[PDB]
């Protein structure tokens, strides 16, 4: 007759490096809502949120991790936002039998079983960009390899296992370079060794400190393709910044026929999900929620994630059903919550959802590529189902894609 | 008698293996804490150290910490912290409970920056506290030219990112710079082939016998040759593929061995009242069984600033404890303020910090036949270094020139 509450510790990065929780705090809040009034998901509870601003902040989050854990009452699962706040949360968790999911971690580290035992994500892994990386590779028929990377723990990562995915395709890295803060001597190093396909692994400030070593090196044109990450600002290249030599024209020269790799964080598709809303329907329900507009808030893209995540969850207790009788010093219903987590499959307002055997999410790539100082839509990228879906929209220098090397 | 509450934080247990330094620096404690009771120093007050296994583990050192705060009394400050990436999830954590923490064996440099670690102390030198006694062993020889050899791990490629702003601005020039991950002979190679000198290596016990099995290959060794490696590898570790242990002892003969001094050399009564030398022989007593730790006097010296900071922020109260809690901000500024006026002569030479960072003793040791010898000390309060008259040896008629 009674409706037991099971509680939600969560952490949301209202400020900081990716101030993600913005959209986030609210696409959880409203799936929720959406979960609690439907009496087919968990019609025998009520999921209740507890949280905390991290402000992306690991020290911060130690806090508030302690505040949750500490306090009545007891936390059925933890759901971090940051890749650095995670790493924090999901090593501590087994200390307390707990299920870990992050609706914004990007890390590729944090796919380790060993180390993050009980970690889920339904953000995947900075490595989803790779499989795609692979495919556009065996497309244009390159087997010879370029990779310049900025000095951090998530593109060292990614680069390792750009590595092992490309040894099992028949295709090998012809030069590493890597640089801190100045790229000049690795843009130089890669004219040096005549290197043609280039993927780039920085962020958007260090993106245009290379950019502009590639134009006066003259780094781009016919002979040269760069892959880099889909997620910088619009017309990156154009913004202004005092440290570069560079003119908006001159960068623009230099970015023209680059393509970028990015995670599909909404369904393009106008189907209904679990929810029964369509993209465009959860896009109009929580920029209403919103205090500021989409474009000041931050993790709105990510949004969808944090909303399916909820859901996730939802379906994992509902696959399961004895929640009030949790406890920290027993594994029992942790274990079959992760049994359900590793089974989830269903449709959410990001797309099909699902977890790799590391708990990291499974999703498509959207390909795209800077034509005329602007990026057009040339695919997209299932890793799962070797599927690829090709629009007739790439445009290249003469008529066609260039080679690897001399010919 | 009101206590006044610290949170002991190391690994204890057997079953892990920093539980040595944890076990090793207790009758140290023990001997430190003793005194400071009988003597009244903290009248009306006694020290209250309460010691938690932090088991040497990020997930376990975190509950211990957590566990410690929810069913522990009020601990004022923090005082340990061994393992690198345990004391770093804590000392980052610090002001959200505006506890102060003094460490007596974290030395890893990344706990320099007071800008993620404002409220983290440590009586020990880090890792790059070498650095500028090298600097001071360059000038005192006139070795302007040096070539580095550093193994591809964090612990070491920290030392020799210290070592660019260290020689920056100074009259030494870096002619060669060589890494390695696994086998070092390709970049003892290019070293040789450069015409480098003067080496100031930076890498594991394992891989050091393999840099001298290359240095013996490529005539890396003698006369010509100073080969300036950590002096913090356990005895005999040499003794423990293509190399004969003689051809091994030859290229490894004169090596200047650098690491902190783990005690005072100078026969001077301390603030205890007793001379390191005393102090030392009351330690080996008090320890029976237990095997001795190289972080002993810091973790002895460590008491002293706890309950010297405790002094002056009684006094700043009485100027104007019990209702601390960790919410009192104010009262974690006056023991931070406190903390940072340290200055008395320790069992470890004189106990000053810049900016929660150890101005200690830099030990020089030299490789000579059987085992290494102590050739000299960097004082780093006074940027000074003394080399012992007759112990540190040359094969030549001079010590090599950088050239
Ligand atoms: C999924 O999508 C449809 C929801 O469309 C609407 O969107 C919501 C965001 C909200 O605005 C809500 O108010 C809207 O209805 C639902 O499909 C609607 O389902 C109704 C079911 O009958 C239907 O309505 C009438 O249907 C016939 C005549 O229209 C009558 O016999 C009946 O009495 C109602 O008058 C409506 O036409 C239909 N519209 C569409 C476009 O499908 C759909 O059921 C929902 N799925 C669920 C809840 O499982
Ligand atoms: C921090 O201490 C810095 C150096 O202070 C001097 O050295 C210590 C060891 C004592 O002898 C002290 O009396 C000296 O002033 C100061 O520069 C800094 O301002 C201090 N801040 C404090 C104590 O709040
Ligand atoms: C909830 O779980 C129950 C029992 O397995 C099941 O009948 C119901 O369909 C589930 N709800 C959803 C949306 O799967
Ligand atoms: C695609 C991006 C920007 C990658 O970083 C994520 C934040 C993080 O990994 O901490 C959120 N989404």
């Amino acid at each position: 007759s009674e409706r037991r509450a099971v509680y939600i510790g969560a952490l949301f990065p209202m400020s900081g490096g990716w101030p993600g929780g913005q959209a986030c705090q609210p696409a959880v809040e409203m799936a929720l809502e959406d979960v609690n009034s439907r009496r087919d998901i968990l019609p025998d509870y009520e999921l209740k949120l507890i949280h905390h601003d991290s402000k992306c902040d690991p020290g911060q989050a130690t806090k508030y991790l302690y505040e949750l854990l500490y306090n009545d009452p007891i936390k059925i699962i933890l759901m971090p936002g940051c890749s650095s706040v995670s790493t924090l949360v999901a090593e501590a968790a087994r200390m307390w039998n707990l299920i870990v999911l992050s609706y914004g971690s990007s890390s590729p580290a944090l796919s380790n079983r060993q180390r993050f035992p009980t970690f889920f994500r339904t953000h995947p892994s900075a490595t989803l960009h790779n499989p795609t990386r692979v495919k556009l590779f065996e497309k244009w028929g390159w087997k010879k390899i370029a990779t310049i990377q900025q000095t951090t723990e998530v593109f060292t990562s990614t680069l390792d296992d750009l590595e092992e995915r490309v040894k099992e395709a028949g295709i090998e890295i012809t030069f590493r370079q890597s640089f801190f803060s100045d790229p000049a001597v690795p843009v130089k190093n890669l004219k040096r060794q005549d290197a043609r396909i280039i993927v780039g692994l920085f962020y958007e400030t260090e993106a245009r400190k290379v950019f502009c070593e590639v134009y006066k090196e003259r780094l781009f044109g016919k002979k040269y393709v760069w892959f880099l990450i889909g997620w910088y600002a619009d017309n990156w290249f154009k913004i202004y910044d005092p440290s570069i030599n560079c003119t908006v024209d001159e960068m623009t020269e230099a970015v023209e026929g680059h393509i970028t790799t990015e995670i599909v964080m909404l369904n393009p598709a106008n189907t209904r999900s679990i929810s029964n809303m369509t993209s465009q329907e959860f896009v109009e329900k929580l920029t209403k929620r919103l205090k500021r507009h989409p474009e000041e808030t931050g993790g709105f893209q990510e949004a969808p994630l944090a909303y399916d995540a909820i859901w996730a969850l939802a379906l994992a207790l509902n696959k399961t059903s004895r929640l009030e009788d949790f406890n920290y010093n027993n594994q029992t219903i942790t274990d079959q919550i992760y049994r359900a987590m590793n089974s989830s499959s269903f449709e959410g307002v990001s797309g099909h959802v699902v977890f790799d055997a590391s708990g990291s999410r499974m999703a498509w790539t959207l390909i795209e590529q800077l034509q005329g100082g602007s990026y057009k839509k040339i695919g997209y990228y299932d890793s799962t189902k070797d599927d690829l879906s090709w629009s007739k929209t790439d445009k290249w220098i003469g008529g066609s894609p260039p080679a690897d090397d001399y010919k | 008698s009101p206590p006044l509450s610290i949170m002991g934080l190391m690994p204890l247990t057997k079953e892990v293996a920093k539980g040595s330094i944890g076990r090793g620096v207790l009758p140290a404690v023990e001997l430190a804490i003793e005194q400071i009771r009988n003597e009244s120093l903290l009248r009306p007050y006694f020290l209250d150290l309460r010691l938690y296994d932090t088991e040497c583990d990020n997930a376990k050192g975190l509950k211990a910490f957590y566990d410690a705060i929810k069913y522990g009394p009020n601990h004022l400050m923090v005082f340990g912290g061994v393992c690198p990436s345990v004391t770093s999830i804590i000392a980052e954590s610090l002001q959200g409970w505006n506890l102060v923490q003094l460490s007596f064996a974290a030395t890893t440099p990344v706990l320099a920056d007071k800008k993620k670690y404002p409220y983290f102390f440590r009586t020990v030198p880090s890792d790059n506290a070498v650095n500028p006694a090298i600097l001071k062993l360059l000038k005192h020889y006139q070795w302007k030219r040096v070539g580095t050899l550093t193994q591809d791990v964090q612990r070491f490629s920290e030392v020799r990112n210290d070592l660019t702003g260290v020689l920056y601005g100074e009259d030494i020039e870096i002619s060669d710079t060589e890494s390695f991950s696994n086998d070092p002979c390709t970049s003892v190679k290019k070293l040789k082939g450069n015409d480098v000198r003067i080496i100031l290596g930076q890498f594991d016990q394992n891989m050091a016998a393999k840099v001298f099995c290359c240095a013996y290959e490529e005539n890396m060794y003698g006369s010509k040759y100073q080969w300036i490696i950590p002096g913090w590898y356990e005895p005999s570790w040499w003794e423990q593929s293509r190399c004969l242990r003689k051809n091994l002892l030859a290229a490894m003969e004169g090596y200047i061995g650098v690491d902190f001094e783990p005690l005072s050399s100078k026969q001077i009564k301390t603030i205890s009242g007793k001379t390191p030398q005393q102090y030392e022989r009351e330690y080996n007593n008090k320890r029976s069984g237990v095997g001795p730790s190289k972080f002993h006097g810091y973790a002895y010296d460590g008491i002293w600033v706890i309950a010297k900071t405790l002094q002056r922020a009684m006094e700043t109260l009485h100027a104007s404890i019990q209702d601390f809690n960790y919410t009192d901000h104010t009262l974690g500024r006056i023991i931070l303020n406190a903390m940072n006026e340290t200055n008395f002569f320790g069992v470890t030479g004189q106990v000053v910090f810049r900016n929660g960072e150890r101005m200690g003793t830099i030990k020089f040791t030299q490789f000579q036949d059987s085992r290494e010898v102590k050739v000299g000390e960097y004082n780093a309060v006074a940027d000074t270094l003394e080399i012992i008259n007759d112990t540190i040896r040359f094969q030549g008629s001079e010590p090599p020139k950088d050239d």
